[PDB]
């Protein structure tokens, strides 16, 4: 997946 | 949260 | 392509 | 849904 | 006009 | 917050 | 393309 | 507001 | 940069 | 918090 | 893990 | 091309 924190 | 691109 | 908030 | 096409 | 609430 | 494409 | 915070 | 460009 | 603050 | 793009 | 590829 | 969070 290509996801980070917000 | 989270912000993930598809 | 598009940035999805979860 | 919350999402935006990028 | 197309937004994501963060 | 609302983040929106022009 | 042009991303906002309002 | 302020705007990043992509 | 290219940055906003959100 | 920032979002910067590279 | 802070980044993401769009 | 890149968008990182910080």
């Amino acid at each position: 997946h290509d996801c980070v924190n917000i | 949260e989270q912000m993930c691109i598809t």
